[PDB]
């Protein structure tokens, strides 16, 4: 009857219960919407989807700048965000636009998916089938621990990758030099 | 209140005439909330303990004012102390690692009445009356031989229960005697003027009488 | 029951003073396990701690006399450092090489205890080490045991054995106040009067193996 | 109540002419009831605290590092008060206000049917003393007490005004 | 039931003249509970840990790699805060920081009637005691802490108000 983690308010009607990591928090009614293409299965894709992009960025931006550049690249910088990724594109730019139409042709199937999948109710929303391991045909218990950590590792991360990004273009410095600088300023 | 007519009928039998002296009644019930039993038999080992070390210490006041051992007390050295000067000033006298094994052989052979000794003996509010002793049977039946204190050879084997309580009471008054003895020998070496006929006094004073060691053993 | 077994046993070493828990340290579970496995580990502490305490007394004597080893031990040539003069000098000055592999051997006695035999905290009893011949998990066969190899505690009878061990438990708890009384002499000038002067001082942290 | 109260002794009984102890309820008896219990502690302290500091009985030593106890060979017994330190003054009034406390923080204050005020430190275990001679005793108190509570004022007033006392200001103080 | 309970010693018993106790729900007064239970404990650790060093007791060495602890030889230890460094100012409140989770992520919360802040790293079996000897103990670590508040709040007001505390302002601190 009442929201989890709003409990001052009724919990929306499509928030069953079922996903990985519903506490009932939607203030605004946005599960509801049923128009101009989206909904709560085009909303929750969406979700999983921001949420593996900024798990990968943070790592990505932890590791250029821990360890240095892959063998190969040179001329290494103060930031490892921006700074590095012009400088890359004026080095050499073939990798980096490979990869921008290798993602291409991967997001246009993907995204057929996502409406093939909706209107044929048998394709999990963030479901590409990507299970080389078998983490999954083990515990149904222990499994549906591994989906609420991904969505947990996920949603944090999100506030991390666009942290380090718009701090990475105000300071211009590296994201452990910004954690170390505020250690500064606050020493107390 | 059996614990209180206990002390009443003793205190018949030390003094019938002015029979039972309480000018502050504080024999009938807590201290630490313990007991009127835990109380009385506590003041009762108290006053027993308070004299009996009184009258050793007349006794050991008036040899120490009177001949005193010659043949050397220490090792290196060896100053005795002295002869004709005050015993409570000979005290301070005695070197520093004699008085320690002292007091923690005091601390060791009176501790046994507090355990019983080793159980077998309650402790003093029931069982044992005040002031008995558990005499060592625990300690020499497994190591060695130390005879017994108070009783080295014993010949206080077969007295009546009657005859027993008139020495009861030869351990009261006595050391009450013996309580207010010693402060008379001791208000005198201290302050000139206050005993009536007591003009043997050594002639300082001797210092801090509740001090175990004046010399090079002082708290800050 | 392992409660009533170490009222026992502390009763046994002393008529008076028979159970003495003032810290009430002999209740506790430790990590988890159930009370009697714990209880076990207390004792077992305690054994192995008046153990080395007894023979670190012995140790300490026969490294202030001079009944030091007379040869070199390492293959270079320089010899046992009785030179500085001071049992904990003497550990002081050793190499690179001996210093481990004197506790590399303890290490592995130390370990051995817990396979190849009955663990305390599963029955047995404390500080009961087992034999290496009766165990497989060794590749060749040592010719001697570790407690007694000679064999002569056979044929002693069981009323001789817990007698033996109690005997043992107050030796050990005596030799760990007598070292730990050389340590502080050492380190603390009139710590106990007794021993006025035969330590020299070395502010040197024993308490360090490697310096 | 009136009666049934230590206090009324033999050679008034009730004393109360102008009727103070109708003027309140029971819990405005109980409050004057201590407070004259109260007045005599203070004022039987204070009596003897001046006839001796009168005869020169002089503690040995000295009181604080520099102030000594040279307050007994010269100064009146009402004079030493600001002779004594601040910290020493200090420390006086801090253990009263401690022993204030208690007095007050009991299970049932005293003008709901309590206990009087008991002694702070020491408290052993107290009138279990034999309830008719304990009625003699606080009669013996308070009259004391009110003895003086007068010969307080007494010692104020032949200090401030010399020959306001017959038999007693021929008396150094 | 306030007078039953660890807290509720001789001298003063149910000590709640303000009625603070009652405020709230029995849930309120398990936070108040453990509140000054760690009130104590960090109060008992700086009370003591300013006393020792005010004397000179001088770990051996170096505190980090130059500002070694000459931190005892001349600076008051209400200073030497912003002489110990940020990386080691910085350890302290994450060990701290991770010890309030334990104390808070238990089976039970201890305002829903679950156990008060347990020992976080070393955690030795505590549950087998005399429940009787317990309760005495649980006086015993709260008065000391009682005392410790009142200390430490006395060893800052000296050092910022000199003479604010008078046999403890001729103190070198
Ligand atoms: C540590 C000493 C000490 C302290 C701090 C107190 C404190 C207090 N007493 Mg007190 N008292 C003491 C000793 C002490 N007493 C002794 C020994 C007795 C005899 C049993 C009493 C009998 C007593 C009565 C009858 C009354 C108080 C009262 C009070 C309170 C207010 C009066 C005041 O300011 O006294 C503070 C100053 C005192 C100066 C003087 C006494 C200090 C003595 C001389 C210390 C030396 C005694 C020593 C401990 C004994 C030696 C043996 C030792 C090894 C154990 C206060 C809380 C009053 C009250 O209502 O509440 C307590 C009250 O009416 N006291
Ligand atoms: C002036 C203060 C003072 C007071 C009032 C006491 C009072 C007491 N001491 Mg004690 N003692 C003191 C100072 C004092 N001592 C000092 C300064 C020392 C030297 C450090 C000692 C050393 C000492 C020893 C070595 C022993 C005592 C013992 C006793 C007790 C005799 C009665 C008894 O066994 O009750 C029973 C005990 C108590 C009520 C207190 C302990 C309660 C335990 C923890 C649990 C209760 C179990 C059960 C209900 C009662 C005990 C049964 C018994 C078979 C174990 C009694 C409580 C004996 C004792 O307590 O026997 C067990 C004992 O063996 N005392
Ligand atoms: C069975 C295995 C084994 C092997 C291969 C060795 C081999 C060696 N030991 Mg040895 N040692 C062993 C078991 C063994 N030990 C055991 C069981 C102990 C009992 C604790 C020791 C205790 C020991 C000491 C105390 C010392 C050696 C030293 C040495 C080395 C001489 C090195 C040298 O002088 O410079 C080439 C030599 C390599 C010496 C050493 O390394 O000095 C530099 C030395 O001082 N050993
Ligand atoms: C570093 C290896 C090592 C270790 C840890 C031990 C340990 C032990 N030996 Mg052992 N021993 C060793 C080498 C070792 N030994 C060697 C090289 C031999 C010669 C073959 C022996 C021959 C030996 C015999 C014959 C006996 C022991 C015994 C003992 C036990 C008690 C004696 C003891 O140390 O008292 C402290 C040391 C002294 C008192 C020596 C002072 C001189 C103890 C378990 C005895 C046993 O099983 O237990 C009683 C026993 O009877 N040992
Ligand atoms: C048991 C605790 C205790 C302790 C440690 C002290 C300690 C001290 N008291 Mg004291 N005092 C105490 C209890 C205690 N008092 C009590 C219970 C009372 C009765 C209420 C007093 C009443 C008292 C007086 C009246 C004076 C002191 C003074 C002093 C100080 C002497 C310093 C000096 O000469 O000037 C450096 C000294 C620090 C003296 C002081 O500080 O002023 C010089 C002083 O005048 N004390
Ligand atoms: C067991 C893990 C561990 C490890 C590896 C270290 C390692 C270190 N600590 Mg340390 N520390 C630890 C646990 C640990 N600590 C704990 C548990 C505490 C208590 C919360 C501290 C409290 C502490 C302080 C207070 C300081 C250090 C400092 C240091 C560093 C010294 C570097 C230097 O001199 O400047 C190069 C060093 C890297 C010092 C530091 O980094 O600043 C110089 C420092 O000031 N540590
Ligand atoms: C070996 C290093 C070590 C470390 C990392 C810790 C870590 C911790 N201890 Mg701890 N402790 C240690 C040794 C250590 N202890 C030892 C040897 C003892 C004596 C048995 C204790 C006794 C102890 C108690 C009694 C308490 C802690 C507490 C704590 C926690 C917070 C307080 C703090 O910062 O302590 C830092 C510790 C040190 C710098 C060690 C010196 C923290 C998780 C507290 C806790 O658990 O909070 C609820 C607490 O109350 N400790
Ligand atoms: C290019 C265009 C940019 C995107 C503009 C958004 C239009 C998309 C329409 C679908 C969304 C919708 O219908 O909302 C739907 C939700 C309502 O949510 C649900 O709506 C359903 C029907 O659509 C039902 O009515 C449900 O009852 C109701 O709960 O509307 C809101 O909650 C919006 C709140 C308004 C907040 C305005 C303050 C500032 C917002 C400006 C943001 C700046 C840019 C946006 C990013
Ligand atoms: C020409 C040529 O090459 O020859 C040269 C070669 C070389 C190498 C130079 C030589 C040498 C020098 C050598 C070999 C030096 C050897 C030194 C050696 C062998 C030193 C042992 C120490 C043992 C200790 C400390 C044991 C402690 C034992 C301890 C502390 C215990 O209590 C064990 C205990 O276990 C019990 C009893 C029961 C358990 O419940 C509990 C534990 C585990 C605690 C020679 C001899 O010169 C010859
Ligand atoms: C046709 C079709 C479909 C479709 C479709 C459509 C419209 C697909 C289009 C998708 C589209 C248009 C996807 C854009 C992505 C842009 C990105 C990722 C930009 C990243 C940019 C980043 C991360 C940062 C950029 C920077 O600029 C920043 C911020 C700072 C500058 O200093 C420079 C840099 C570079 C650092 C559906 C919907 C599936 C339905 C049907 O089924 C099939
Ligand atoms: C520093 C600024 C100076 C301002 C100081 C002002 C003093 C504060 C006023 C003290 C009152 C607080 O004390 C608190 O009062 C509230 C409401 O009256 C009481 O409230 C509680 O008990 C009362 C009974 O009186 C119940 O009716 C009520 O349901 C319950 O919540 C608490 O039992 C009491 O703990």
């Amino acid at each position: 009857e009442k929201s989890q983690s709003l409990p001052f308010m009724n919990r929306p009607a499509l928030l069953d219960g079922s996903m990985a990591g519903d506490v009932g928090f939607d203030p605004l009614g946005l599960s509801n919407i049923d128009d101009v293409g989206i909904d709560l299965y085009w909303l929750r894709e969406a979700e999983v989807k921001h949420c593996r992009v900024a798990m990968l960025a943070v790592v990505g931006i932890l590791q250029v700048e821990i360890f240095g550049p892959a063998p190969g690249c040179e001329m290494a910088t103060d930031k490892c965000q921006m700074d590095a990724f012009w400088q890359l594109w004026g080095a050499h730019p073939q990798y980096i636009a490979f990869g921008l139409i290798m993602i291409m042709m991967i997001e246009m199937i993907s995204g057929i998916a996502t409406t093939q999948g909706r209107e044929s109710g048998e394709r999990a929303p963030g479901d590409f089938g990507l299970d080389p391991l078998g983490y999954g045909k083990g515990d149904a218990a222990g499994f549906a621990r591994l989906q609420a950590q991904e969505i947990a590792n996920g949603r944090l991360a999100m506030f991390a990758a666009a942290g380090e990004i718009v701090q990475g273009c105000t300071t211009h410095q590296g994201a452990l030099e910004n954690l170390m600088t505020a250690l500064r300023d606050n020493s107390f | 209140s059996s614990a209180k007519a206990e002390l009443e009928a003793i205190a018949k039998k030390a003094n019938p005439t002015l029979g039972y002296y309480d000018p502050l009644s504080l024999a009938d019930k807590d201290f630490w909330g313990k007991g009127n039993d835990a109380t009385i038999a506590f003041l009762r080992q108290s006053e027993i303990k308070h004299g009996r070390i009184a009258m050793f210490a007349f006794v050991g006041y008036i040899v120490q004012s009177n001949f005193v051992f010659p043949w050397a007390q220490t090792l290196a050295g060896a100053p005795h102390p002295s002869a004709d000067l005050s015993p409570e000033a000979q005290w301070d006298a005695v070197p520093l690692g004699a008085k320690w094994q002292i007091f923690a052989v005091i601390s060791a052979l009176e501790l046994w009445d507090e355990c019983g000794g080793g159980g077998a003996l309650p402790h003093y509010t029931k069982g044992r009356k005040p002031g008995q002793y558990p005499p060592f049977t625990l300690f020499r039946d497994n190591v060695h031989f130390v005879l017994d204190l108070y009783d080295p050879f014993g010949f206080n084997k077969n007295m009546s229960e009657e005859t027993k309580e008139r020495r009861l009471v030869s351990e009261l008054n006595n050391g009450r005697l013996a309580m207010l003895g010693i402060f008379g020998f001791l208000c005198a070496d201290t302050i000139p003027g206050s005993v009536p006929l007591l003009k043997d006094i050594a002639i300082p004073y001797s210092g801090q009488v509740m001090q175990p060691f004046e010399g090079q053993f002082s708290y800050f | 029951a392992a409660k009533d077994d170490l009222i026992a046993i502390a009763e046994k070493s002393n008529p008076v003073l028979k159970y003495y828990d003032p810290l009430q340290l002999g209740s506790t579970t430790i990590w988890g396990e159930t009370n009697s496995a714990t209880i076990g580990f207390l004792r077992h502490s305690e054994i192995k701690h008046g153990r080395i305490a007894m023979a670190a007394f012995v140790g300490y004597i026969v490294q202030a006399n001079g009944i030091h080893f007379p040869w070199p031990m390492s293959f270079d040539g320089s010899p046992f450092p009785a030179d500085a003069g001071s049992p904990p000098e003497q550990w002081d000055a050793l190499s690179d090489a001996a210093k481990w592999q004197i506790i590399l051997f303890i290490g592995f006695l130390e370990w051995f205890s817990e396979a190849a035999g009955k663990h305390y905290m599963r029955g047995g009893k404390p500080g009961a080490f087992p034999n290496f011949s009766d165990s497989d998990l060794i590749p060749h066969p040592v010719p001697l045991n570790l407690y007694d190899p000679f064999g002569f505690s056979k044929g002693k009878t069981e009323a001789q054995k817990a007698d033996g061990l109690i005997k043992e438990l107050n030796n050990g708890r005596l030799a760990m106040i007598g070292i730990m009384g050389f340590l502080a002499e050492q380190k603390v000038e009139g710590s106990v009067p007794l021993l006025k002067a035969v330590v020299p001082h070395y502010d040197g942290e024993v308490m360090a193996p490697f310096m | 109540k009136v009666d049934e109260m230590p206090g009324a002794t033999a050679p008034l009984g009730k004393f109360d002419p102008l009727n103070l102890a109708t003027l309140g309820s029971e819990s405005t008896l109980a409050w004057f009831r201590a407070a004259e219990l109260k007045h005599s502690r203070v004022a039987m302290l204070a009596t003897t605290g001046y006839l001796v500091q009168a005869a020169g009985i002089h503690f040995p030593g000295m009181l604080s590092s520099d102030v000594s106890f040279e307050s007994l060979s010269a100064m009146k017994p009402l004079d030493a008060w600001d002779a004594v330190p601040e910290g020493g003054k200090n420390q006086i009034y801090f253990t009263i206000f401690l022993a204030e406390f208690i007095t007050e923080c009991k299970g049932t204050h005293y003008t709901k049917g309590g206990p009087l005020p008991t002694i702070v430190f020491p408290p052993i275990d107290f009138s279990t003393v034999n309830p008719e001679q304990l009625k003699t005793r606080q009669n013996r108190e308070l009259n004391n007490g009110r003895l003086a509570m007068i010969a307080i004022m007494s010692f104020v007033a032949a200090a401030n005004i010399p020959g306001s006392v017959p038999a007693l200001a021929g008396n150094p103080m």
